[PDB]
């Protein structure tokens, strides 16, 4: 559910992790890196390459592979491959969602204040069901059955039946507005 | 149960043209195709009598359509078969072997014994005219002509009994009214032979052998049926 | 059978990393190129790891400019510089918004 | 696949996970194959056929051959018999080795073997056959080019489209999700609730 | 529904005989006939019993020597 | 479970042959069944616990070696011939393991019509 | 080459269902003859636009003979991670 | 007419190698799906199939061929030395 | 369990048509054992298949008998 | 087209013996997979068979020892979560804690 307690941003957070506040400068800071006068202490690279990840910004040009040491994932890494960016069950059309337990693509919208949903069974084919859902959503938008996407023409056309219903209501409660009863 | 109930419940019932195997139709079709592939690869399968009777028709269909050699029949055979080994065996051995056989390329033999474990009647289903066949295949084509000619010459009864068929076959000489003398005159090239339009001292010359040419050297490898093997059944232990 | 079998109901053998595989007191993967090890080797030992490659297990070298697996011949947890620049793909979690 | 028989260590030093598991389960049947003195196997694309060169065992002269026997006829190798029981008993060798002694063969016939991806042999060629193929190569390329032009696309691809265009194609119903007391009407409605705060 | 009384020994014997004839004529006669017809072929040799079975054979013995008019064994060679 | 009876029959035939009886004229004259008991096992069901039984029985068979006169009167006069013997005769004739005289020799016992 | 990518376009699904026993032995075909892969390729190309001899690879030689190499620090205490 | 053995026009002129083996070109039902494709076929002295090479396979084989000559030479020398050992050891 | 304190005998009082054989898992285990033996030069499967009193040295059998 | 409609034709293959409309799950049948009662789709079946073919080919190349090449084309995204980068951040934090 779209809770009020989820975080605002959906990004992957890399917080700044400060060291215990009273530790002195680490060992690798004693290194002298002048080309004419060199001293590289013990564990210089080991300490410094981990200290560099502290700020949470300079994560490394190869992140997260520069911190992933387990060979389980390196054994799976591929090179010179082109990858997609979108989960196959996500539609760019607003209001289209997937219910996996039912195996349906749902279109949810609002029409005259009411919240309405329609199902499109995916057993006939995932692509067919998703495209049917998108087409239904776009048809609703075009015909003006989605409130937020309506146009001035749609509003004008709907106002006629709104007026008819309002006149019926006025005749229903005529005896009160006149001062009788 | 009671045996007479079979008669009672089959009074007024038709035999099913196809014997139905367990599972749904797609599973049944897959099973039949798999066993047809295995039958092609092995030349003979020990099955239950009903299963042999059921798979025989698909074996016959496979051979019949493989012989025709058209794209349509090739696609039919492809829809029937699964494995490249079965495809190769069929096209390169069975089709030349049956080139002159019009039909009826298989046989079913009832073993007349019940399987020990479940008392299932048993049978063999085998392609005909292959080495190791249960009984010898009868000849077709010019070989059949020669067999009938020999039978006609063996005895007068054979001549009388094949007289009319011999006329159609061309074994009767119209000039003299007797059987022809040189049956070899009726020899004609067959599809199984290599057309000769293409028209010994080497240290590695291949040696002649009944089935395949042999190399003039030895390689320490068992035959293909013995090269790779595994236990037929690993025992599953009872858990009390 | 040695340790190629477990003599119990254990199905998957667990073994901790070996001393040579550890870092401290472990075998450096570039020490075979150093002077002292080569001075001690003499003619008794050859330190080049290329000589211990199992021909029946390793694959042929691929072209680095074309799609290939990392596990074939690298056997370490880093990317060689000779492999060209790789594309970092970040998931598009809200396509509907754009 | 040329294991190291009686190797050092207490565990297999070769991969045994994934396809390698079945690779080793296959190669363990033929410890003697490929031959010990064989050249390095060289594979080629795309199906992974392999070539290698080795000296095979000489066979008896066919004139002396007793003939074919069994489902797989073969020429017996030319082998020197193993020492007799009396000789072995007199020798200082242990009973184990004495029992394990076998015949001696002569690996003196150079030949190339072509195998599939799994090292299963397909064909053996001598130097003369190899050189004849090499000489005839140029014409083979022309023949391949000529026979390529005979290729025609399969007709089922067009026939299926034609039948789809012209014939009746039923599409049965699927996934008839069932209801309980409350029936279905093609659409759903979300309830309206006022805040109780 | 349950029986209203115990079936008697007389009727149980009758049922024994009836079921014997049913099973006989439905299963046993047929199985015996098939068994005796199978004798005209060499006995089945299971390849999974090679490790312990006898070598394959085709001969079927003549089991009543008192009705055999031929020779029973050949004289020892020399 | 008929392997038990088959084992009994095979062992009895072997024993009689070893003792010197003529297997060819040994008949099963009678049988006797003697109960020994039944092992009971619980069978747990919806509303009750039942006891399923496995029987334990013994079988006594009476074999008799017919004297030669009785054997003659049975096989030759009354034509009550063992089907095993007749099948062996027919197999011998079919396989040509005996001479042509065997047909008339075995005519009194060969087939139903003969 | 390419082979059909799930989810399949309805025509592809439908054809493969009808010709299961023929088209699913070797589904590899040249680029462009598979609609499922072609559509994904085209979408990726459009997104790229919106955003805007074969030789075996070898690791460079790491051995040497010169004094500069022989008498260089071993750097085993330093924590070098890119061992090679 | 049958697909195998290929008829006159369905195959090229057969090359007879100096061991009784022949090789020719024709369109074979490839193992993957059975669709026709031109291959260099191989048969023994009794006209039994051994195997065939695709165009790409044949080009790679040609690429590797010169090295197999050197392998032939080296293993011929090895066989000669084994023969010498046998002769010395009677 | 081995001490027969469980209630697993209750189901065995009812018939069942068959039981799974776990042949994939059992064959993987068996082949692991076979590989462990074979890397040291032992043909466990051949030994298991040998007839009583049968001696076969190396990878030999009926085919060796046929061709020798 | 009229000639076709007038002529009687025959099936292209034998695949009609599958009778796919009878590949179904009953209302009370045990749940094998995520198939609802009624006719079952074949998308997953086809995907699994193609996976088997691809795996066979790649394993064959591994056994042969051919170079470790892969198909380079568009790999579809089957998951939603950025597990790689989230786990990398976790590892970064663990390394900092050890330091």
């Amino acid at each position: 559910s779209a809770n009020p307690y989820k975080p605002k941003s959906r990004e992957v957070f890399h917080p700044y992790v400060p060291a215990p506040e009273h530790l002195p400068p680490p060992a690798y800071t004693t290194a002298v890196l002048k080309p004419m006068q060199q001293f590289i202490p013990k564990d210089f690279y080991r300490d410094m390459r981990v200290d560099s990840l502290r700020d949470g910004v300079s994560l490394g040009s190869d992140f997260p592979w520069n911190v992933t040491h387990k060979y389980r994932f390196w054994r799976r890494r591929k090179y010179n491959v082109q990858l997609d960016d979108r989960f196959i069950r996500l539609s760019p059309v607003t209001g289209v969602d997937y219910y996996p337990r039912l195996n349906v693509f749902a279109v949810q919208w609002r029409e005259d204040g009411q919240h309405r949903i329609r199902w499109f069974r995916a057993a006939y084919g995932l692509t067919r069901a998703m495209r049917a859902a998108e087409n239904f959503r776009k048809t609703l938008e075009a015909t003006g059955r989605v409130d937020n996407w309506r146009t001035a023409r749609h509003l004008r056309q709907q106002m006629l039946e709104r007026r008819q219903q309002l006149k019926l209501r006025k005749k229903r409660f005529a005896k009160i507005s006149s001062g009788q009863f | 149960g009671w045996s007479k109930v079979v008669n009672f419940l089959n009074k007024g019932v038709q035999r099913r043209p196809h014997r139905r195997l367990p599972g749904q139709p797609h599973h049944q079709w897959n099973m039949l195709k798999t066993q047809l592939d295995q039958l092609v690869r092995s030349d003979r399968l020990e099955l239950t009598l009903p299963r042999a009777h059921e798979l025989q028709q698909y074996a016959e269909e496979l051979v019949h359509f493989a012989k025709q050699n058209t794209p349509e029949s090739s696609l039919i055979v492809e829809s029937m078969i699964f494995t490249p080994a079965a495809r190769r065996k069929l096209f390169h051995e069975l089709c030349p072997l049956y080139a002159n056989r019009p039909f009826f390329y298989t046989r079913v033999v009832n073993q007349h014994r019940l399987r020990m474990r479940d008392a299932a009647p048993m049978a063999y289903l085998e392609f005909v005219d292959r080495p190791g066949e249960i009984r010898p295949a009868r000849p077709v084509g010019f070989e059949r002509k020669q067999a009938i000619w020999e039978e006609m010459q063996a005895t007068r009864r054979g001549r009388r009994q094949w007289w009319n068929h011999a006329k159609k076959l061309g074994l009767i000489d119209e000039e003299t009214g007797d059987v022809i003398s040189d049956i070899n005159a009726l020899r004609r090239p067959s599809a199984a032979e290599w057309e000769e339009s293409d028209s010994s001292p080497s240290p590695y010359k291949m040696v002649a052998a009944p089935k395949r040419a042999l190399e003039p050297f030895f390689v320490d490898l068992p035959p293909p049926t013995e090269r790779y093997r595994k236990q037929r059944y690993v025992f599953k232990r009872f858990d009390p | 059978t040695k340790h190629n079998l477990t003599y119990s109901g254990r199905v998957r053998a667990f073994k901790p990393p070996s001393a040579a595989q550890r870092w401290e007191m472990g075998e450096s993967k570039y020490a075979w190129r150093l002077p002292i090890p080569n001075l001690l080797a003499g003619d008794e030992m050859q330190l080049n790891p290329a000589l211990r490659i199992d021909e029946s297990t390793t694959q042929m070298f691929p072209d680095f400019s074309k799609p290939f697996f990392h596990n074939a011949h690298f056997n370490f947890s880093w990317k060689p510089e000779e492999v060209p620049f790789q594309q970092t793909v970040k998931l598009d979690i809200t396509p509907w918004r754009r | 696949g040329n294991f190291r028989i009686k190797p050092p260590g207490v565990r297999h030093a070769f991969p045994k996970l994934g396809t390698h598991r079945m690779v080793m389960f296959r190669r363990m049947n033929l410890l003697n194959w490929p031959p010990e003195d064989a050249s390095p196997l060289h594979p080629i694309e795309p199906w992974g056929r392999q070539f290698f060169v080795f000296n095979a065992f000489a066979t008896i002269d066919p004139a002396d051959w007793c003939g074919p026997r069994g489902p797989f006829p073969r020429l017996p190798p030319l082998a020197k018999p193993a020492p007799d029981a009396a000789t072995l008993a007199a020798s200082p060798s242990s009973l184990l080795s004495a029992l394990r002694e076998t015949e001696e063969r002569s690996a003196t016939r150079t030949v190339m073997c072509v195998t599939d991806f799994a090292q299963r042999p397909l064909m053996f060629l001598g130097k003369d056959d190899f050189r004849a193929l090499r000489e005839n190569l140029p014409r083979i390329k022309e023949e391949l080019k000529a026979f390529k032009e005979r290729i025609q696309p399969n007709p089922v691809h067009a026939q299926y489209d034609l039948r789809r265009k012209l014939l009746v194609y039923p599409r049965q119903a699927m996934q008839r999700l069932k209801t309980g007391e409350h029936g279905g009407y093609g659409t759903r409605r979300g309830t309206i609730r006022e805040r109780k705060t | 529904a349950v029986p209203k009384g115990k079936r008697s020994k007389h009727k149980c014997k009758q049922r024994q005989l009836i079921y014997f004839f049913d099973q006989f004529d439905g299963v046993f006669k047929r199985r015996r006939e098939s068994f005796y017809r199978s004798f005209y072929n060499p006995p089945y040799f299971s390849k999974q019993t090679e490790q312990t079975s006898l070598p394959p054979s085709v001969l079927r013995p003549f089991r009543f020597p008192g009705f055999w008019p031929g020779r029973f064994a050949f004289k020892m060679a020399s | 479970r008929v392997n038990y009876l088959l084992n009994l029959l095979n062992a009895s035939r072997k024993k009689i042959h070893e003792q010197g009886g003529d297997i060819s004229r040994v008949y099963v004259e009678s049988y006797m069944l003697n109960i020994q008991g039944q092992i009971k096992r619980p069978q747990f069901r919806l509303r009750m616990v039942n006891l399923i039984k496995t029987w334990k029985f013994a079988v006594v068979l009476r074999f008799r070696e017919y004297p030669m006169d009785e054997y003659f009167h049975k096989l030759f006069i009354l034509k009550h011939v063992p089907r095993s013997l007749t099948t062996d005769m027919r197999l011998a004739l079919a396989g040509q393991r005996v001479g042509l005289h065997a047909v008339r020799d075995w005519y009194p016992f060969l087939d139903s019509k003969t | 080459m390419d082979h059909p990518q799930f989810p399949y376009e309805p025509h592809e699904l439908e054809k493969m269902r009808d010709l299961y026993g023929v088209l699913l032995k070797w589904p590899y075909r040249e680029q462009g003859q598979v609609a499922s892969v072609a559509a994904r390729r085209a979408s990726l190309e459009s997104k790229r636009e919106e955003r805007l001899t074969e030789v075996a690879g070898q690791l460079k030689v790491t051995t040497g003979c010169s004094d500069s190499y022989v008498y260089a620090p071993s750097e085993m205490e330093t924590g070098l991670y890119r061992e090679h | 007419t049958l697909y195998w053995p290929p008829t006159r026009k369905d195959r090229s002129k057969r090359i007879r190698l100096p061991s009784g083996k022949k090789c020719f070109v024709f369109n074979a039902k490839r193992d993957q799906d059975g669709e026709l494709e031109p291959v260099l076929c191989f048969v023994d002295s009794q006209d039994n199939l051994l195997m065939w090479f695709n165009e790409e396979e044949l080009l790679e084989f040609e690429k590797l061929m010169p090295r197999l000559e050197s392998y032939y030479e080296l293993w011929e020398e090895k066989a000669s030395r084994t023969r010498m050992v046998a002769a010395v050891k009677e | 369990n081995k001490v027969r304190t469980d209630k697993k005998e209750r189901k065995r009082a009812f018939p069942q048509r068959g039981f799974w054989k776990k042949q994939n898992f059992l064959q993987v285990k068996n082949n692991t054992v076979r590989l462990a033996f074979a890397v040291q030069g032992v043909d466990l499967l051949k030994l298991k298949r040998l007839r009583w009193g049968e001696v076969r040295k190396g990878n030999t059998g009926w085919w060796t008998d046929d061709y020798r | 087209t009229q000639d076709f409609l007038l002529e009687r034709h025959k099936p292209l293959t034998r695949d009609y013996r599958y009778k796919w409309k009878y590949n179904f799950r009953g209302r009370w049948s045990r749940r094998i997979g995520k198939h609802k009662p009624g006719i079952r789709s074949v998308e997953k079946k086809i995907r699994q068979r193609i996976v088997r073919i691809r795996k066979r080919y790649m394993g064959q190349r591994i056994e042969a020892g051919l170079p470790p090449y892969v198909w380079g084309g568009p790999w579809p995204q089957w998951g939603r979560k950025r597990s790689l980068f989230i786990r990398g951040e976790m590892y970064r934090r663990m390394l900092i804690y050890s330091f």
